[PDB]
Order: structure tokens, then C-alpha cells, then sequence
């Protein structure tokens, strides 16, 4: 939970600094400063490691060819006045703007489609960082975009400490070292800047350790299918 | 090109869109009951036992 | 054809004759003397073995001729005709001498198998 | 895959309701049939509206003060 | 192929029209609601203005 | 939004500096200083990464052979007195001078044309940094220039903090480090100049990280078509 | 515009120096000092990058063999008393002495001519840095010299701040770093000279970055025509 | 057939003719002179034996 | 591509209007026909202008005080 | 050379240029209605039912 | 080929002349406008000086 | 070859002599200038000392 992370930061890592309040808990006024750094740390960990991969269904409309990955066009977000909401969200999968990289794209039946392929004029291109361009949209089709997902963003004004930070206990130290590095690096004092650099190096060492141990089952080899494809 | 009409996603989403009606049916089945009326006693018999509430109009 | 085109592309698209000269090598007069073709005189900070470079076409990899030969060897093994060859198959049609017929190898028999059919066609024309 | 993932994604918490409805589907058909033939006693809250009801509504109860 | 969940969903989907008709008929006209005890009568929604109770 | 970026700069990165106002928000007088640096940062990120690619239609006129990529000749910009507006803008695609590199050029039917090719006397040459020279213009034709696009420039006098900064959350830190580097490098103090250099190095490390992870799907390989072209 | 450049220099880059006036705008007395450095920066960028290429028509006269590239001999410059004005300028192309390098030379029909070729006695030689020598001038001919062009020089006494500085937004930082380097390098103070050297190195790094990304479409390869010339 | 296809893949998918030129080698005029086919003149900080590279197909391994 | 991108680029927010017009295109043709034959009752705000109307305007309503 | 007359861009842009007239048609269809007048009752019948406002001039 | 949006746009484009004629006729002469209730009469633009209302 | 702009320029150039003669005749002798309304008469240059106006 966020309370545990705040206590851990207050005593042990952010101890000899103002934000830690001498190990008596993070002040209720410095929340929008640890939370901003925490969002960056969670984004870094969720982009460098595959801690959350999710899929989103994009319903194709006859007059729309550029589909934006924004919650304003979501089926569950009822606050938006968009006439056509092509994102197909469910109470289970909500699509809270947590998109880090669009990896794979499928169709309604389940056949993979090419992504960003120029020679094949049947591929789904990506114009901008959050858009999906379908040159050939059909009113009776739906996409099945799968992406690497981010942690649901914790608002800067969040006050409830029961908001759960969903990271494995192995990356707790990596996140904490990242937060310490980011908070220690703001000041231009050489002595404090050196500590910030040391925290950055230690965070990059923890990440290297987790990569070397593959605690998230990311770098796992697959069955070779090249002989079958080449006709052996 | 191929039009995907009646696939698994279509059926599941059609069921999902009608979840309010399904919940209403569940509540009607489990909570209360309706009064089913027939014309004669013969029909009362020709009625399934799930009709625990019956009214017969006779001359 | 593809391997021949690749060889020609390696030999042709290169620079055969384009000679580069280092900019800070020769002064105004010595550059003219070198261009004319006489002896030149270079500065003490440059080396002639590095300042002047004449480009030549890169050597064709030995794999391309090997593939050309291999695909020209898998054709002579499928049809049966092999470039300049000594053939008896044209002299072994019909009732011939035993010595002539006794020098029939596999390629000659392959070439005679078509000659007999072509002669059967002519015989069928002659009967008509 | 037997398409159970789609059911979880869309009917995740309402699967009990869906299964209960599917269990009593015969009684659902029976209840669908009765209502269709106005076989249920329709109730109105006043007069001058019992006439507005279809002639097939043979059975009616009228409320008055 | 054992698609038990999908089999249930498809079986419900094949009879979805009956559910739609039932919901429309019950929300359009208004029928008599019968409840066994006085308790569920109070637990009935206020939308059912017409109620009947069977007791012994 | 711009408010979130200003708060993040004020507390955490631009903390021990005047512009941060000791972590109480950027002053309403220092806006035209963070905005000037923010425009440079957005331009750098949008030029080094393909965060926005857009197309513009250029209608050819019989008497015009040099077509300038300026909004003064736009169809939607009604403030300009130009007799011939050959840029074909729409409410969707507006062409707000956000051109970083002219990459590809097509025709009305959709056949690619050569760009800056000298031997082919049918190619569209580029005289200046914002011009398109058509040696053979036809009154019944239109171009389909596609370019890498920049973020719509935020005016130096902008006061509304609801102007949205459209960058992915992964490049938020890269942009913030760039802003810190630019603001810290103005002073000639060796101690502050060292911090500015460190911020520049950290920005160039974040950019290298994003390049190594390809979070924008930029360095993706394509299907090989050389055997087909060479006749294999 | 020049006003935006002056403001950007005043706050952010020329901040801790006299010319910046502590970030309150460049003084109206220091204009002829930023403008002199700005002209040098624009010349450097326009000579190292092809930001402006222009052509000029030189009409040949029977008695003139050395043609000077000066506005005194221009057709539009009516202030000069020259009897023969062989430069053929138009309201569109004005030839404001903005010549950086004479690259290509053509004829009236459009056939390229050799430049500075000694063996061919039909080539246009260049005696001085601004002259064009035609050993064989004909009264009924005209040249079509094409050169890399400079930014129209901003006068040292310029007071109107609406004079537009035509550079792409990607080279804005390069120009600003160059101006900072030039202004910081005048003083012989070792501490300030080090900052000037750092600005020079950063300018040369920005130029290297733009060269590596080819934002001006300069280093683009051309179609190979050597097989056709060699008779393959 | 598989070995022949592998040999053709090694010989074909490569770059036979694609010649790379170092960006900071020749100025604007010398680049044109080199493209035309005449003699060029390179800067004092670059080497022709390293700036210009013409790709050739890698040799097929003797094992195939 | 089925040229849907062009429709989105130019008719992005007016596609509802365009589709509604296309739906009633037969009634659009009918309304085009009636007007053509002055089949509608033309109204003028005063006299000495009803004469300025084409002779085909068989039906007119004049406004006067 | 090739002249591009009547292509997809031309049709789409021609429709876009006439968007004001299309919007006027939509407003005329959805908001209000016009009075359509005929000469005889026979014609009232020969008129489509979309004419909800009719006036007949008779002798 | 399913160009539904382009099919609709082309079908509208083929009858664009009728729309132009209708707009020109309605903006040139001025006809009688009939509205069902008094409400949309007020919601009518002021350019329609001539109005008729049908009520019961 | 579609040189529309050059076609227009060449067509004008072929009749340039007529334009030169017209300009010389109008600037040499001085003819009567006729203007429809009184407005363009005032907007006429002062070089036209001779004017005539047609009104109803």
C-alpha cells in the first residue's frame, strides 16, 4: 500500500533530507512531490520490464480511420461527450491511458496483423504516439490491440493512503532507489548531487540484477519454428 | 475483405449489453412471482408446477 | 542470371579510376605538377602512401563463381548435354558395327533415347 | 482457447446471474409464453384506461377509491 | 471442445429475445406481484405499486 | 497539462534555483522563460523521435512553381490576404507551421515521387528549408507532402495552464531533464555549469534508453523486397 | 521575429552577463552588438548547411568579360550609377549580396557549364571571391549562376524588431549557442573564457546532431548513373 | 533443396552494390565530382580507404 | 485503403449530417422537384413585387397592412 | 503528364466545400417544413406521404 | 471493396446540384415556413419572417 | 506539354505591339473618357481632364 511505501521512504532512504521529516513520516504537504516521482519510477519499471501487458478492443467505424488511444473514446468512460466511443472497455479491463508500447495487433477472429509495415498494404500503421491508423476500416470489424501497460497513474492530489502500489517485492528496492535518486538530484549541491548519482547507479544495478535473474520471466527463449517455415 | 458477423465477440458483447434485462429476469425469478390466470380447471392441470399462483375464472 | 548480375554489380557500381588526393598535401604549383604527370614535391607532414589513393573494384567473393558452377553442374546432370563433349549417340542409330555401339556411355544413351523417338517419327512419316 | 477469456472480460461478476438464468431457461420460456397471451392479470390504477388496453387483455383488475 | 461458459452464454443469447420481451412487457403495462411473506413485500422495490400476499 | 508540468518543474527538478520559487509553483512572471525552454525541448524530442508525423495537401497553380510551407498560404487561415492559398488544411489537420523534416512526397493518385533527386527530371526539389519547388506545376493537380511534425508551439505569452503538452509519460522525464539542463546552463558559474552539464548528460542518457527500448516503434525492421526487385 | 530572439537571449542564455540586462530584455544600446554576432551566426549556419540556395541571371555584354557579383550592377537597384547593370534581379529574387559559394553555372537554354575547369576552354572561371570571368562573352546571351545564399544581412543600426529571422526552429538553439559563445569569448577572464569554450563545444555538438539527423535534407544519396555513362 | 536455398539466401539478401559514403568526407562540389565519376578531393581528416565502402555478398561457407 | 481517411480528414464531424442527408435522398429529390415548379406558395411582403415574380409562380400570398 | 480530374480527393473536397448547403438541407429536413400546394385532390393523392402540409386550390 | 463512407459521400456528390438549387431557391425568394408547435417557432431563425402553426 | 502560364505569356507577347501602340496613342493625343457613374469619375486619375458621364 501507499502508506507502507511512504513509511519506508520516510525512515531508511529519505532520512537525511527534508522530505523525510527526520523519519517521522512524509508530511501531508509533500505528497504531491513523492507521488510525482513515484509515477515516474513506476513508469520506468513498467516500460523497462513487462510488469503489466493488457489488450484493448477498438471497434471500427465506417467514417473513422485514425483511432486515438485516449480514455475520452472509451465505452466505460461516461463523462465524455464523444459521439463515437470506439474503445471497448469493460469493468475488468478499463484502459486508464496506461499505454507504454503498442506491441501486437490482431483482428476480431484472432489472426495477427502487421504493425508499421510499409510494403504490405494491409498493415496497421501508427502515425503518432497514441494513434492507430486503419486505412481500410469496416463498420462490422473490431481490433484487438495488445500493449505493454503502465501502472494506473496516482493523482498528485491523492490523499487516501490505501491506494495499492502493485509492484513485486523484488522491485520495491528498485523503485525506492529511483525515488531517492530523483529527489536527491534536484539540488545543485555537489555533495548532494554525488549522492543522487550514487542512487542512480544503485538503481541501475538493481535493474541489472533483476534482468540477470529474470524475476519477471521476460527473457525466456521460445521453441524454434524456422525449420518448419523454411520447409525442412 | 471479410465481415465478422456473429463471431464469439459479437455474441458475448450482445449478452453483455443486455445484462440489465438478464439481472431483471434473475430478480423476477428469485424474489417475487406473478399471478398466472387460466380459463378452466383443466388448464390449471395443463399448467406447470412452477405456477405457484393461479386464478381460474368460471361461470 | 542473378549471380551474374550480382558479380556485374560488384564490379561496375564501384569506383574504377577515381583517385582521391588529400586536400592539405601539395601546394598550388606541386598540385599542377602532379596533375600534369611530372615529379611532385609534398609537404613534410604528409605521406604519399596515404595522401594519394586510387580506388579499384573490390574482388568478387569466391562464393559467386562457385554457385554459378554448381548451378551449371546441376543442369548438365539433369538434361545430359555437357558443353564440348565427345558423342557416339549420333553414330549409333540403327544396326551399326559392334565397336561403335560398344562405346555408349550414360550421356550417349540419354541422347540416343531421343534420337530413336525422333527417327520413329520420320519412319511413321515415311510409311504414310 | 474455449473463449472463456471473453466471458471473464465481459461477464466476470455477472456469470452467476447468467448461469442462474440459463438453469431456469425452460421456466423462462414458460413465463415468456404466458405474458405474451395476456395470460397474466393486468392491473390499472383507474378507469378510462382499461379501455386503452388491447382487447386480448381478457383479464383485468381496476383500482378505484 | 469443452466451452462450458461459452455454451451457457450462447444458450442465453439464443433466447435473448424472450428476455427483452419479458422486460418490456413488465416495464410497460404493470402486472400484479405476489409475494409469500410480508418481509419480501417490504423488500420489494417501490416501483411495484400492486402487491398480494399469501399467508396461513 | 501545462499546470502539471509547471508543478513538476517547481518541485523536484528546478527546486534549488530561482525559477522554481522554492517549490511553491512557477511564478506568473517566469512563464515566458519556461515556455521558451519547453518549446525547444519539445522540438528536440519531436525531431529526434517520430512522435508526430503529418501530411499536408499542396494544390498546384499554373503560375506558381515555388510553394512555401507557411500558414500564410493555408486554406483555413482566413487572417491572411494572400490571393492564392495552396495549402489545403482542414479542421482536423491544420498545419500550424509544425514542419521539422519533409520526408516523403506523393501525388494526388497516391504514387510516390522522388525528392531532391537530380538525375530524374520529375522529382520535387527543396530549395530552402520551407519551400517546395515544382518545376512542372499543373492547374489540375495537388501534392501530398508528408513530413515529421512538431508540437504546436506554445506562445511565450500563454497564460492558460490548461494547454495540454502531448508527450508520452515515458518522455516526461526526458523533457524535464532537458528543461533543467537549459535553465541551469545560462549562468557562467562553474558549480552551476557542472550541474547543467550533468543534466545534459542525463537527458542524453534518457534519450539513449528510449532509443534502446524503442518505445515509439521507430527502429522497426521491414519486410525485405530486394529479391523481388532484382528478379530472383 | 527579432523580438523573440532578443527576448530568448535576454532570459535563459545571456542571463548572467551584461548584455542580457538581468533578463529584462536587450537594451536599445546593445543592439549593434547582438546584431553583429547574429549576422556571423546566420552566415555560419547558412554556409555549413544549405538553408538557402538561389540563382541569379547575369546578362552578357560584348565589352565585359569580368562580371562582379555586387548589387551595384543589379537591375532592381536603381540607386547605383553604373552604366551597365548585368545582374538580372526581380522583385522575387533580389540578390542582396547574399552569396556564400558559387556552386553551379548554367546557360540561357539550361545546359550546365564547367566551373573552374582549366583543360576545357569553355568553362566559367572564378578569378576572385565575387567575380565571374567569361572569356567568351556574347551580347545575346545570359548566365544562370546558382549559388548557396546567405540570410539578408541585418543592419547594425536596425531598430525595428519585426525583422524576421528565417531559420528553422531546430537551428534556433544552434544560433543561440553560437551567439552566447561569441559574446562570452570576448573577455580574457579564464572563468568566462571557459564558459565561452563550453558554448562553442555545445554549438558544434548541435551542428553535429543536425548533420547526423539531416534535418535539412542535405546529405541525401542520388541515383547512380555511372553504369549508363560507362556503357554497361 | 534446403542447402541450395540457404546458399541463395546468403548470396541474395545481402547488399551487392550498395556503397556507403561517409557524411563528413567530401564537400558539396567534390561529392558531385565523385558521383559523376571524375577525380575527387577529400578533406585532410578523412581517409579514402575508410570513408568509401562498397558492400559485397559474404562468401558462402564451405560446409554448404 | 477505401478512402475513409479522406472522409475523416474533410467530413470528420459533419458525417452525421452527410449520412442523414443521404438517408432522405429520395425526399430530397421530391423537395427539389416541387420547388422547381413553384409548387410551393411563394410569399411577398408587399404589392408591386408580386408582379416581379415569374409567371410560373401560380401560387402567391401577399402581405399588407 | 496526367491531369487528375474527378478523383477521390476532388469528390471529397467538392462535398466539403458545399458543407454549408448540406447543413442547410439537414436543418430544413429536421426542424421545419414547407407548404406544398397542388391543383386538385387527385394530385394530393399522387403526392408522397412526406408532404404533411398540403393546400388545394379548387373552383 | 467496401467503401461505405465513400459510397455515401459519392451518392451525396451526385445529387449536389439539387442541394445547391434548393439552397439558392430558399435564400432567394422566401417561402412559407410551417411548424408544428409554438416552441420550434421560437427556435426558428429570425430570417424566416413568414410562419404558420398547426395545432388542435 | 501543358505550359498554361507560358502559353498565356506567349499569347500576350505576340500582341505586345498592339498594347504599345494603344499606350502611346492614349498618352500622346488625349481622347474623351466616358464613365458610368459619378463615383469612378472622382476615382479617375487627374490626368484625364476630359470626362463624360451617362446617367438616367
Amino acid at each position: 500500500k501507499l502508506s507502507e511505501l511512504f513509511q519506508m521512504l520516510s525512515v531508511g532512504e529519505l532520512s537525511l533530507i527534508r522530505t523525510g521529516n527526520d523519519g517521522q513520516g512524509i508530511r501531508t504537504q509533500d505528497y504531491p512531490k513523492v507521488i510525482a516521482q513515484l509515477n515516474a519510477g513506476l513508469t520506468n519499471l513498467h516500460a523497462r520490464f513487462p510488469l503489466l501487458e493488457k489488450e484493448v478492443i477498438i471497434q471500427q467505424y465506417e467514417q473513422i480511420s485514425k483511432y486515438y488511444l485516449r480514455s475520452e473514446f472509451a465505452q466505460m468512460n461516461t463523462t465524455s461527450t464523444e459521439k463515437y466511443k470506439y474503445l471497448m472497455d469493460s469493468p475488468t479491463e478499463r484502459f486508464l491511458d496506461d499505454v507504454i508500447r503498442v506491441e501486437r495487433v490482431f483482428d476480431e477472429c484472432g489472426c495477427p496483423l502487421y504493425l508499421n509495415n510499409e510494403p504490405c498494404c494491409g498493415s496497421i500503421v501508427t502515425p503518432s504516439f497514441d494513434c492507430i491508423q486503419i486505412v481500410y476500416p469496416i463498420e462490422t470489424n473490431a481490433l484487438f490491440v495488445t500493449y505493454r501497460a503502465n501502472h494506473p497513474k496516482i493523482a498528485l492530489t491523492t490523499t487516501d493512503l490505501n491506494t495499492e502500489v502493485r509492484i513485486p517485492a523484488s522491485h520495491e528496492k528498485a523503485l525506492t532507489y529511483y525515488i531517492a535518486s530523483q529527489l536527491y538530484s534536484n539540488s545543485p549541491n555537489p555533495e548532494t548531487a554525488a549522492k543522487g548519482v550514487e542512487w542512480s547507479q544503485r538503481f541501475e544495478a538493481e535493474c541489472t540484477k533483476i534482468e540477470n535473474l529474470d524475476l519477471d520471466n521476460a527473457h525466456i527463449a521460445q521453441t524454434n519454428v524456422k525449420p518448419e517455415m523454411r520447409g525442412w | 475483405v471479410e465481415k465478422f458477423i456473429g463471431t464469439a465477440y459479437d455474441v458475448v458483447k450482445t449478452v453483455y449489453d443486455n445484462l440489465g434485462e438478464i439481472q431483471f429476469i434473475y430478480n423476477f425469478l428469485n424474489d417475487y412471482g406473478v399471478l398466472i390466470t387460466v380459463d378452466s380447471v383443466t388448464e390449471l392441470q395443463e399448467l406447470p408446477t412452477t405456477a405457484k399462483y393461479t386464478r381460474v375464472y368460471s361461470s | 542470371g542473378a549471380t551474374t548480375r550480382a558479380m556485374i554489380d560488384i564490379l561496375a557500381r564501384s569506383a574504377n579510376g577515381q583517385t582521391g588526393i588529400r586536400k592539405d598535401m601539395l601546394d598550388v604549383t606541386n598540385r599542377r605538377k602532379f596533375d600534369k604527370g611530372e615529379d611532385y614535391e609534398f609537404n613534410a607532414n604528409v605521406d604519399p602512401r596515404q595522401g594519394i589513393y586510387m580506388h579499384v573494384s573490390p574482388e568478387i567473393p569466391q562464393s559467386a563463381p562457385m554457385m554459378i558452377q554448381y548451378q551449371n553442374n546441376e543442369a548438365e546432370s539433369l538434361t545430359g548435354v555437357k558443353s564440348f563433349s565427345q558423342g557416339i549417340a549420333s553414330q549409333a542409330l540403327g544396326d551399326v558395327a559392334a565397336g561403335i555401339r560398344g562405346a555408349l556411355d550414360a550421356a550417349s544413351k540419354r541422347e540416343l533415347g531421343i534420337l530413336r523417338r525422333l527417327a520413329q517419327g520420320v519412319v511413321e512419316i515415311g510409311r504414310k
